[PDB]
Protein backbone atom coordinates (compact mmCIF):
# COMPACT_ATOMS: atom_id res chain seq x y z
CA UNK A 1 0.00 0.00 0.00
CA UNK A 2 2.13 2.83 -1.43
CA UNK A 3 1.16 6.47 -0.79
CA UNK A 4 0.81 9.63 -2.83
CA UNK A 5 4.09 11.60 -3.01
CA UNK A 6 3.27 13.67 0.06
CA UNK A 7 6.30 15.41 1.56
CA UNK A 8 6.66 14.24 4.24
CA UNK A 9 4.93 10.87 4.69
CA UNK A 10 4.27 9.61 1.19
CA UNK B 1 -2.98 52.59 18.66
CA UNK B 2 -2.42 52.68 22.45
CA UNK B 3 -5.65 54.52 23.30
CA UNK B 4 -9.29 54.00 22.33
CA UNK B 5 -12.14 56.39 21.48
CA UNK B 6 -15.49 55.39 23.01
CA UNK B 7 -18.99 56.83 22.86
CA UNK B 8 -21.28 56.55 25.90
CA UNK B 9 -24.95 57.17 25.14
CA UNK B 10 -28.15 57.00 27.17
CA UNK B 11 -30.33 57.56 24.08
CA UNK B 12 -30.37 61.38 24.36
CA UNK B 13 -27.05 62.44 25.91
CA UNK B 14 -23.81 61.28 24.27
CA UNK B 15 -20.35 61.75 25.79
CA UNK B 16 -17.08 60.75 24.13
CA UNK B 17 -13.98 59.47 25.95
CA UNK B 18 -10.39 58.73 24.98
CA UNK B 19 -8.83 56.20 27.35
CA UNK B 20 -5.88 53.83 27.33
CA UNK B 21 -6.81 50.33 26.20
CA UNK B 22 -5.40 49.08 29.54
CA UNK B 23 -7.30 51.48 31.82
CA UNK B 24 -10.39 50.24 33.69
CA UNK B 25 -13.70 51.70 32.53
CA UNK B 26 -14.66 52.72 36.11
CA UNK B 27 -13.60 56.35 35.74
CA UNK B 28 -15.50 56.62 32.45
CA UNK B 29 -18.73 55.20 33.91
CA UNK B 30 -18.68 57.44 36.98
CA UNK B 31 -18.00 60.54 34.89
CA UNK B 32 -20.95 59.79 32.60
CA UNK B 33 -23.28 59.19 35.56
CA UNK B 34 -22.09 62.49 37.04
CA UNK B 35 -22.98 64.42 33.87
CA UNK B 36 -26.52 62.97 34.11
CA UNK B 37 -26.88 63.88 37.79
CA UNK B 38 -27.52 60.19 38.50
CA UNK B 39 -26.01 57.81 41.03
CA UNK B 40 -23.44 55.29 39.79
CA UNK B 41 -25.68 52.48 41.06
CA UNK B 42 -28.75 53.85 39.22
CA UNK B 43 -27.32 52.98 35.77
CA UNK B 44 -26.10 49.86 34.02
CA UNK B 45 -23.46 50.13 31.27
CA UNK B 46 -23.98 47.61 28.47
CA UNK B 47 -21.59 46.75 25.62
CA UNK B 48 -23.67 44.97 22.97
CA UNK B 49 -26.06 44.22 25.81
CA UNK B 50 -23.40 42.71 28.09
CA UNK B 51 -22.99 44.41 31.47
CA UNK B 52 -19.57 46.00 31.90
CA UNK B 53 -17.84 45.45 35.24
CA UNK B 54 -16.03 48.50 36.59
CA UNK B 55 -12.61 46.81 36.72
CA UNK B 56 -12.65 45.67 33.08
CA UNK B 57 -10.61 47.48 30.42
CA UNK B 58 -11.31 48.08 26.71
CA UNK B 59 -8.60 45.50 25.98
CA UNK B 60 -10.40 42.89 28.10
CA UNK B 61 -13.59 43.48 26.08
CA UNK B 62 -11.83 43.69 22.67
CA UNK B 63 -13.38 47.09 22.11
CA UNK B 64 -12.53 48.98 18.93
CA UNK B 65 -12.42 52.61 17.87
CA UNK B 66 -15.77 54.41 18.18
CA UNK B 67 -17.45 51.47 19.92
CA UNK B 68 -20.56 52.48 21.84
CA UNK B 69 -21.39 51.92 25.51
CA UNK B 70 -25.11 52.22 26.21
CA UNK B 71 -26.15 53.62 29.58
CA UNK B 72 -29.51 52.22 30.65
CA UNK B 73 -31.54 52.81 33.78
CA UNK B 74 -30.72 50.10 36.32
CA UNK B 75 -32.65 46.87 35.77
CA UNK B 76 -31.05 43.86 37.48
CA UNK B 77 -31.04 40.98 35.00
CA UNK B 78 -33.09 43.20 32.73
CA UNK B 79 -32.99 41.30 29.38
CA UNK B 80 -36.51 40.71 28.05
CA UNK B 81 -37.96 39.77 24.68
CA UNK B 82 -41.02 38.18 23.08
CA UNK B 83 -40.63 36.52 19.71
CA UNK B 84 -42.54 34.22 17.40
CA UNK B 85 -41.46 30.59 17.62
CA UNK B 86 -41.07 30.54 13.85
CA UNK B 87 -38.58 33.40 14.02
CA UNK B 88 -36.40 31.52 16.58
CA UNK B 89 -36.40 27.92 15.33
CA UNK B 90 -33.85 28.08 12.49
CA UNK B 91 -31.49 30.49 14.32
CA UNK B 92 -31.50 28.18 17.37
CA UNK B 93 -30.90 25.09 15.24
CA UNK B 94 -28.01 26.78 13.44
CA UNK B 95 -26.13 28.04 16.48
CA UNK B 96 -26.59 24.83 18.49
CA UNK B 97 -24.32 22.95 16.07
CA UNK B 98 -20.91 23.87 17.51
CA UNK B 99 -19.63 21.03 26.44
CA UNK B 100 -17.66 19.52 29.32
CA UNK B 101 -18.37 19.26 33.07
CA UNK B 102 -15.41 21.64 33.51
CA UNK B 103 -16.75 23.89 30.69
CA UNK B 104 -20.52 24.09 31.25
CA UNK B 105 -20.70 27.49 29.57
CA UNK B 106 -19.77 25.94 26.22
CA UNK B 107 -23.03 23.99 26.30
CA UNK B 108 -24.88 27.32 26.57
CA UNK B 109 -25.94 29.89 23.99
CA UNK B 110 -25.09 33.51 24.60
CA UNK B 111 -28.21 35.67 24.20
CA UNK B 112 -27.84 39.43 23.74
CA UNK B 113 -30.60 41.99 23.31
CA UNK B 114 -29.39 45.35 22.01
CA UNK B 115 -30.18 47.85 19.26
CA UNK B 116 -33.50 46.21 18.39
CA UNK B 117 -31.85 42.82 17.81
CA UNK B 118 -31.55 39.44 19.54
CA UNK B 119 -28.16 37.81 18.95
CA UNK B 120 -27.61 34.12 19.69
CA UNK B 121 -24.08 32.66 19.77
CA UNK B 122 -22.77 29.12 20.11
CA UNK B 123 -19.10 28.25 20.39
CA UNK B 124 -16.69 25.42 21.14
CA UNK B 125 -13.71 27.81 21.71
CA UNK B 126 -12.34 27.21 18.21
CA UNK B 127 -15.35 28.20 16.11
CA UNK B 128 -18.47 30.24 16.73
CA UNK B 129 -21.82 30.69 15.02
CA UNK B 130 -23.84 33.88 15.52
CA UNK B 131 -27.43 34.53 14.46
CA UNK B 132 -29.23 37.89 14.50
CA UNK B 133 -33.02 38.07 14.91
CA UNK B 134 -34.90 41.36 14.53
CA UNK B 135 -37.16 42.12 17.52
CA UNK B 136 -40.55 43.30 16.24
CA UNK B 137 -42.13 43.41 19.74
CA UNK B 138 -41.11 45.48 22.78
CA UNK B 139 -37.94 44.33 24.53
CA UNK B 140 -35.38 45.34 27.15
CA UNK B 141 -31.60 45.14 26.59
CA UNK B 142 -29.31 42.74 28.42
CA UNK B 143 -27.62 39.38 28.10
CA UNK B 144 -27.34 35.90 29.59
CA UNK B 145 -26.29 32.39 28.63
CA UNK B 146 -28.69 29.44 28.66
CA UNK B 147 -28.40 25.64 27.98
CA UNK B 148 -28.56 25.42 24.22
CA UNK B 149 -30.16 22.02 23.63
CA UNK B 150 -32.83 22.45 26.32
CA UNK B 151 -33.75 25.92 25.06
CA UNK B 152 -33.97 24.67 21.47
CA UNK B 153 -36.03 21.62 22.45
CA UNK B 154 -38.45 23.77 24.45
CA UNK B 155 -38.98 26.17 21.57
CA UNK B 156 -39.38 23.31 19.06
CA UNK B 157 -41.81 21.52 21.37
CA UNK B 158 -44.17 24.49 21.61
CA UNK B 159 -47.12 24.53 19.18
CA UNK B 160 -47.07 26.08 15.73
CA UNK B 161 -47.51 29.85 15.92
CA UNK B 162 -46.57 30.18 19.60
CA UNK B 163 -45.14 33.41 20.96
CA UNK B 164 -42.21 32.89 23.31
CA UNK B 165 -41.59 35.40 26.12
CA UNK B 166 -38.19 35.35 27.80
CA UNK B 167 -36.91 37.19 30.86
CA UNK B 168 -34.41 36.75 33.70
CA UNK B 169 -35.15 35.85 37.31
CA UNK B 170 -32.09 35.67 39.56
CA UNK B 171 -29.84 32.94 38.21
CA UNK B 172 -32.50 31.48 35.92
CA UNK B 173 -34.08 32.36 32.58
CA UNK B 174 -37.89 32.19 32.51
CA UNK B 175 -39.51 31.10 29.24
CA UNK B 176 -43.28 31.48 28.95
CA UNK B 177 -45.69 30.55 26.17
CA UNK B 178 -49.41 29.90 26.59
CA UNK B 179 -49.71 28.10 29.93
CA UNK B 180 -46.26 26.54 29.54
CA UNK B 181 -43.51 27.78 31.86
CA UNK B 182 -39.82 26.85 31.93
CA UNK B 183 -37.02 27.97 34.21
CA UNK B 184 -33.52 27.26 32.92
CA UNK B 185 -30.22 27.68 34.75
CA UNK B 186 -27.97 30.46 33.46
CA UNK B 187 -24.32 31.43 33.53
CA UNK B 188 -23.16 35.06 33.20
CA UNK B 189 -22.85 36.53 29.72
CA UNK B 190 -19.64 38.29 30.81
CA UNK B 191 -18.11 34.80 31.17
CA UNK B 192 -18.91 33.69 27.62
CA UNK B 193 -15.73 33.49 25.50
CA UNK B 194 -15.30 35.59 22.40
CA UNK B 195 -12.71 35.35 19.64
CA UNK B 196 -10.69 38.55 19.44
CA UNK B 197 -10.95 40.63 16.28
CA UNK B 198 -8.62 40.12 13.33
CA UNK B 199 -7.91 41.68 9.95
CA UNK B 200 -9.40 40.21 6.80
CA UNK B 201 -6.72 39.62 4.16
CA UNK B 202 -8.74 38.28 1.23
CA UNK B 203 -12.48 38.84 0.92
CA UNK B 204 -14.90 37.69 -1.74
CA UNK B 205 -18.56 36.88 -2.35
CA UNK B 206 -19.73 33.74 -4.12
CA UNK B 207 -22.96 31.75 -4.56
CA UNK B 208 -23.76 29.26 -1.82
CA UNK B 209 -24.05 26.51 -4.43
CA UNK B 210 -20.47 27.19 -5.57
CA UNK B 211 -19.00 26.82 -2.08
CA UNK B 212 -21.16 23.72 -1.60
CA UNK B 213 -19.82 22.20 -4.84
CA UNK B 214 -16.24 22.96 -3.77
CA UNK B 215 -16.65 21.25 -0.39
CA UNK B 216 -18.68 18.25 -1.58
CA UNK B 217 -16.18 17.62 -4.38
CA UNK B 218 -13.33 17.06 -1.91
CA UNK B 219 -14.65 16.56 1.63
CA UNK B 220 -14.59 12.74 1.44
CA UNK B 221 -10.80 12.75 0.82
CA UNK B 222 -9.92 14.43 4.10
CA UNK B 223 -7.97 12.43 6.62
CA UNK B 224 -9.68 11.28 9.80
CA UNK B 225 -7.70 11.95 13.01
CA UNK B 226 -4.36 11.86 11.16
CA UNK B 227 -1.37 12.87 13.25
CA UNK B 228 -0.58 15.21 10.34
CA UNK B 229 -3.21 17.54 11.76
CA UNK B 230 -3.17 19.70 8.61
CA UNK B 231 -4.56 16.76 6.59
CA UNK B 232 -7.66 16.56 8.77
CA UNK B 233 -8.79 19.86 7.30
CA UNK B 234 -9.53 21.20 3.86
CA UNK B 235 -7.23 23.54 1.99
CA UNK B 236 -8.97 26.67 0.74
CA UNK B 237 -6.92 28.48 -1.89
CA UNK B 238 -7.44 31.68 -3.82
CA UNK B 239 -5.48 32.00 -7.07
CA UNK B 240 -6.23 34.43 -9.88
CA UNK B 241 -9.99 34.41 -10.34
CA UNK B 242 -10.61 30.96 -8.82
CA UNK B 243 -11.29 29.47 -5.41
CA UNK B 244 -9.89 25.97 -4.85
CA UNK B 245 -10.35 23.24 -2.24
CA UNK B 246 -7.90 20.38 -1.69
CA UNK B 247 -8.21 17.34 0.56
CA UNK B 248 -6.01 14.29 0.97
CA UNK B 249 -5.35 11.48 3.41
CA UNK B 250 -2.16 10.19 1.78
CA UNK B 251 -3.93 7.48 -0.25
CA UNK B 252 -6.20 9.70 -2.35
CA UNK B 253 -6.44 13.39 -3.11
CA UNK B 254 -9.33 15.51 -4.34
CA UNK B 255 -8.94 19.00 -5.81
CA UNK B 256 -11.73 21.24 -7.11
CA UNK B 257 -11.39 24.75 -8.59
CA UNK B 258 -14.25 27.15 -9.37
CA UNK B 259 -14.27 30.70 -10.78
CA UNK B 260 -15.47 33.50 -8.53
CA UNK B 261 -15.50 36.32 -11.08
CA UNK B 262 -13.05 38.56 -9.23
CA UNK B 263 -9.27 38.38 -9.32
CA UNK B 264 -7.81 38.02 -5.84
CA UNK B 265 -4.43 37.89 -4.11
CA UNK B 266 -3.11 34.36 -3.78
CA UNK B 267 -3.93 32.96 -0.33
CA UNK B 268 -3.86 29.43 1.09
CA UNK B 269 -5.30 28.29 4.45
CA UNK B 270 -6.42 25.06 6.11
CA UNK B 271 -9.96 24.90 7.50
CA UNK B 272 -10.45 22.28 10.27
CA UNK B 273 -12.76 19.32 9.71
CA UNK B 274 -15.42 20.61 12.10
CA UNK B 275 -15.30 24.01 10.40
CA UNK B 276 -15.93 22.45 7.00
CA UNK B 277 -18.91 20.63 8.53
CA UNK B 278 -20.33 23.86 9.97
CA UNK B 279 -19.76 25.79 6.72
CA UNK B 280 -21.85 23.19 4.90
CA UNK B 281 -24.65 23.48 7.47
CA UNK B 282 -25.05 27.19 6.68
CA UNK B 283 -25.52 26.72 2.92
CA UNK B 284 -29.31 26.44 2.96
CA UNK B 285 -31.79 32.86 -0.72
CA UNK B 286 -28.79 35.22 -0.81
CA UNK B 287 -25.10 34.47 -1.61
CA UNK B 288 -22.15 34.00 0.74
CA UNK B 289 -19.44 36.47 1.79
CA UNK B 290 -16.11 35.01 2.90
CA UNK B 291 -13.32 36.76 4.79
CA UNK B 292 -10.01 34.94 5.19
CA UNK B 293 -7.34 36.08 7.62
CA UNK B 294 -3.95 34.70 8.54
CA UNK B 295 -5.32 32.55 11.38
CA UNK B 296 -9.13 32.64 11.03
CA UNK B 297 -11.89 32.37 8.45
CA UNK B 298 -15.35 33.95 8.55
CA UNK B 299 -18.46 33.30 6.45
CA UNK B 300 -21.47 35.62 6.30
CA UNK B 301 -24.71 33.95 5.17
CA UNK B 302 -27.93 35.92 5.49
CA UNK B 303 -28.35 36.81 9.16
CA UNK B 304 -25.69 34.30 10.29
CA UNK B 305 -21.94 34.70 10.83
CA UNK B 306 -19.59 31.73 11.22
CA UNK B 307 -15.99 32.10 12.37
CA UNK B 308 -13.35 29.41 12.73
CA UNK B 309 -9.73 29.19 13.68
CA UNK B 310 -7.48 27.87 10.92
CA UNK B 311 -5.14 24.91 11.13
CA UNK B 312 -1.54 26.10 11.42
CA UNK B 313 0.51 23.77 9.21
CA UNK B 314 2.03 23.18 5.78
CA UNK B 315 -0.50 21.61 3.41
CA UNK B 316 0.86 19.48 0.52
CA UNK B 317 1.02 20.94 -2.98
CA UNK B 318 -1.54 19.10 -5.12
CA UNK B 319 0.42 20.09 -8.24
CA UNK B 320 3.23 17.73 -7.20
CA UNK B 321 0.79 14.86 -6.67
CA UNK B 322 -0.89 14.95 -10.08
CA UNK B 323 0.55 12.33 -12.45
CA UNK B 324 3.17 13.94 -14.69
CA UNK B 325 2.27 12.29 -18.04
CA UNK B 326 -0.85 10.10 -17.60
CA UNK B 327 -0.86 9.21 -21.32
CA UNK B 328 -3.29 6.21 -21.22
CA UNK B 329 -6.84 7.58 -21.17
CA UNK B 330 -9.90 5.42 -20.48
CA UNK B 331 -13.41 6.86 -20.75
CA UNK B 332 -16.53 5.13 -19.52
CA UNK B 333 -20.05 5.98 -18.42
CA UNK B 334 -19.92 6.98 -14.76
CA UNK B 335 -22.96 5.02 -13.60
CA UNK B 336 -22.06 1.87 -15.51
CA UNK B 337 -18.54 1.94 -14.04
CA UNK B 338 -19.83 2.63 -10.53
CA UNK B 339 -22.39 -0.18 -10.60
CA UNK B 340 -19.76 -2.67 -11.84
CA UNK B 341 -17.28 -1.69 -9.10
CA UNK B 342 -20.06 -1.86 -6.51
CA UNK B 343 -20.93 -5.44 -7.48
CA UNK B 344 -17.29 -6.53 -7.64
CA UNK B 345 -16.71 -5.01 -4.19
CA UNK B 346 -19.11 -7.56 -2.65
CA UNK B 347 -16.50 -10.29 -3.10
CA UNK B 348 -13.41 -8.21 -2.29
CA UNK B 349 -11.38 -8.64 0.89
CA UNK B 350 -13.38 -7.06 3.71
CA UNK B 351 -10.27 -5.38 5.16
CA UNK B 352 -8.08 -4.51 2.15
CA UNK B 353 -10.87 -4.12 -0.46
CA UNK B 354 -8.55 -4.77 -3.42
CA UNK B 355 -9.98 -5.18 -6.92
CA UNK B 356 -8.03 -5.71 -10.12
CA UNK B 357 -8.54 -3.77 -13.34
CA UNK B 358 -7.50 -5.19 -16.70
CA UNK B 359 -7.62 -2.58 -19.44
CA UNK B 360 -7.50 -3.62 -23.08
CA UNK B 361 -8.75 -2.23 -26.39
CA UNK B 362 -12.16 -0.66 -25.61
CA UNK B 363 -12.68 -3.04 -22.70
CA UNK B 364 -12.34 -3.02 -18.92
CA UNK B 365 -12.42 -6.19 -16.83
CA UNK B 366 -12.83 -5.79 -13.05
CA UNK B 367 -12.15 -8.79 -10.81
CA UNK B 368 -12.35 -9.28 -7.05
CA UNK B 369 -11.29 -12.22 -4.85
CA UNK B 370 -11.49 -12.78 -1.09
CA UNK B 371 -9.89 -15.17 1.43
CA UNK B 372 -12.87 -17.53 0.99
CA UNK B 373 -11.77 -17.87 -2.67
CA UNK B 374 -14.98 -16.33 -3.95
CA UNK B 375 -14.63 -14.34 -7.17
CA UNK B 376 -16.44 -11.56 -9.03
CA UNK B 377 -15.85 -10.60 -12.64
CA UNK B 378 -17.34 -7.64 -14.53
CA UNK B 379 -16.73 -6.83 -18.21
CA UNK B 380 -17.58 -3.36 -19.55
CA UNK B 381 -17.30 -1.66 -22.92
CA UNK B 382 -15.13 1.48 -22.52
CA UNK B 383 -13.18 3.83 -24.80
CA UNK B 384 -9.52 2.80 -24.55
CA UNK B 385 -6.74 2.44 -27.11
CA UNK B 386 -3.57 2.35 -24.97
CA UNK B 387 -1.32 -0.52 -23.94
CA UNK B 388 -2.86 -3.35 -21.96
CA UNK B 389 -2.30 -3.16 -18.23
CA UNK B 390 -3.38 -4.68 -14.96
CA UNK B 391 -3.69 -2.37 -11.95
CA UNK B 392 -5.08 -2.92 -8.45
CA UNK B 393 -7.15 -0.51 -6.39
CA UNK B 394 -8.93 -0.19 -3.09
CA UNK B 395 -12.48 -0.33 -4.47
CA UNK B 396 -13.82 1.92 -1.68
CA UNK B 397 -11.54 4.75 -2.83
CA UNK B 398 -12.67 4.24 -6.43
CA UNK B 399 -16.34 4.18 -5.49
CA UNK B 400 -15.85 7.32 -3.38
CA UNK B 401 -14.55 9.16 -6.45
CA UNK B 402 -17.27 7.91 -8.79
CA UNK B 403 -19.95 8.89 -6.29
CA UNK B 404 -18.49 12.41 -5.97
CA UNK B 405 -18.38 12.84 -9.76
CA UNK B 406 -21.98 13.69 -10.55
CA UNK B 407 -21.61 13.37 -14.28
CA UNK B 408 -22.31 11.28 -17.35
CA UNK B 409 -18.80 10.07 -18.27
CA UNK B 410 -15.49 9.79 -16.46
CA UNK B 411 -11.91 9.77 -17.68
CA UNK B 412 -9.26 7.65 -15.98
CA UNK B 413 -5.73 8.80 -16.77
CA UNK B 414 -3.27 5.95 -16.35
CA UNK B 415 0.52 5.65 -16.37
CA UNK B 416 1.59 2.18 -15.12
CA UNK B 417 0.64 -0.36 -12.48
CA UNK B 418 2.54 1.27 -9.60
CA UNK B 419 1.66 4.92 -10.21
CA UNK B 420 -1.32 6.96 -9.14
CA UNK B 421 -4.35 7.31 -11.44
CA UNK B 422 -6.04 10.64 -12.13
CA UNK B 423 -9.83 10.52 -12.47
CA UNK B 424 -12.01 13.38 -13.69
CA UNK B 425 -15.31 14.15 -15.33
CA UNK B 426 -14.69 13.47 -19.02
CA UNK B 427 -16.42 16.79 -19.79
CA UNK B 428 -14.94 19.03 -17.09
CA UNK B 429 -11.52 19.67 -15.59
CA UNK B 430 -12.97 21.55 -12.60
CA UNK B 431 -12.27 18.61 -10.26
CA UNK B 432 -9.54 16.00 -10.27
CA UNK B 433 -9.04 12.90 -8.14
CA UNK B 434 -5.77 11.05 -7.62
CA UNK B 435 -5.77 7.51 -6.23
CA UNK B 436 -2.69 5.47 -5.47
CA UNK B 437 -2.88 1.83 -6.65
CA UNK B 438 -2.31 -1.26 -4.54
CA UNK B 439 0.47 -3.65 -5.57
CA UNK B 440 -0.56 -7.02 -6.99
CA1 LIG C 1 -48.10 33.73 16.64
CL1 LIG D 1 -19.61 13.67 -21.22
Amino acid sequence: VPTLPLVPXG
Amino acid sequence: ETHINLKVSDGSSEIFFKIKKTTPLRRLMEAFAKRQGKEMDSLRFLYDGIRIQADQTPEDLDMEDNDIIEAHREQIGGMKFTVEREHLLKPLQQVSGPGRPTLPILGNLLLQVADGTLSLTGTDLEMEMVARVALVQPHEPGATTVPARKFFDICRGLPEGAEIAVQLEGERMLVRSGRSRFSLSTLPAADFPNLDDWQSEVEFTLPQATMKRLIEATQFSMAHQDVRYYLNGMLFETEGEELRTVATDGHRLAVCSMPIGQSLPSHSVIVPRKGVIELMRMLDDNPLRVQIGSNNIRAHVGDFIFTSKLVDGRFPDYRRVLPKNPDKHLEAGCDLLKQAFARAAILSNEKFRGVRLYVSENQLKITANNPEQEEAEEILDVTYSGAEMEIGFNVSYVLDVLNALKCENVRMMLTDSVSSVQIEDAASQSAAYVVMPMRL
